């Protein structure tokens, strides 16, 4: 158990420094030291009970206080760069994705600060449900599933309860499809993304007015909604909303992904050509660091 | 040249009982 311990150290140590900001290859040696000492344990020791629970014993104690652990102060950084490598493995076949998520388990079985960790997961599996960017659902069930067996009930339940919350809005859209079907189609397509608040971790954001160009349709779609069901309240979320815009302008055609803020940018451009900062934020009152974080991402 | 027109609109909200 020393030995092993120390080696896992200084693998860590080898490594020291470029595992801070990538998850990949901290997961990779911690995995490829465990491996090892099991086939070691396995194969030499005859798979004793003692030498199986002195691999258990120090592993533990080698991933939850290492290198990058002591180097950002915080032993929460060893769960969160483990949630952040199951992001990456679940970006946008089968069995090479589930062996992976099965390793996933393999080191998250050894993780005492479980709670950390699924927050952070949590969060990016909200970030990645919300619009876009998912790996196929089997796979994100299937991580559900594991969730399920290797910790309790109730959070697997809450996570298995957004997922239902995303199908029962992709049901209510299938409706309006159908019922648009059958009837007079309007003169624009609306998708909206009907999510529980208590499920989702999202918080209120500053306020907003929507312009002139929407306001008769949200009135119109508010009017039908309060027909069709009064008991329920839409709380617009408009920070979280997406748009696709294609440049017909060219010899070649692009795909841009863009939110309604730049959007709004771009309309306000029909009057004027050159924005000071000073005009736009006593007319809209928005904060300095906001605009400054859309402004190096306009930039980037 | 340099026009832009609307043809979807993809929304978020959130649902919570009129209650309270």
């Amino acid at each position: 158990e020393t030995h092993i311990h120390n080696q896992g150290l200084a693998a860590i140590e080898k490594c020291g420094e470029a595992a801070l900001n990538d998850p990949k290859m901290y997961v990779q040696t911690v995995l490829d030291v465990h491996k090892k000492y099991n086939a070691l344990v396995m194969s030499a020791f005859n798979n004793d009970a003692g030498f199986v629970a002195a691999l258990d014993k120090a592993c533990g104690r080698f991933i939850n206080n290492n290198a990058v652990t002591k180097m950002a102060q915080s032993s929460s950084k060893s769960p969160e760069l483990l949630a952040r490598y199951c992001d990456s493995l679940l970006k946008k076949e089968e069995a090479e994705l589930e062996d992976t998520l099965n390793q996933v388990m393999v080191v998250f079985k050894y993780i005492e600060d479980k709670d950390v960790f699924q927050k952070f997961y949590a969060k990016m599996l909200a970030k990645r449900l919300v619009h876009q960017n998912s790996a196929s659902d089997d796979a994100e069930a299937s991580m559900i599933s594991k969730l399920k067996q290797a910790c309790g009930f109730e959070y697997t339940s809450k996570l298995q309860r957004m997922f239902q919350d995303i199908g029962v809005s992709k049901d209510l859209n299938e409706q309006f499809k159908k019922h648009l079907t059958n009837s007079e189609p309007l003169d624009l397509d609306f998708s909206i993304q009907v999510l529980s608040s208590g499920s989702w971790p999202f918080q209120q954001s500053c306020t907003f007015a929507l312009p002139s160009e929407l306001e008769r349709s949200y009135q119109r779609f508010t009017a039908f909604y309060a027909s069709r069901h009064s008991g329920r309240k839409l709380t617009w979320l408009y920070q979280l909303s997406k748009g696709e815009l294609v440049t017909n302008c060219f010899k070649n055609r692009y795909t841009l992904q863009a939110s309604t803020f730049q959007m709004a940018i771009l309309l306000q451009y029909n009057t004027e050509d050159a924005y000071t900062v000073q005009q736009l934020t006593d007319s809209t009152q928005i904060k300095m660091d906001i605009l400054a974080q859309v402004l190096q991402i306009l930039l980037k | 040249k340099k026009r832009f027109e609307v043809k979807k609109w993809n929304a978020v909200a959130l649902w919570a009982w009129d209650i309270v």
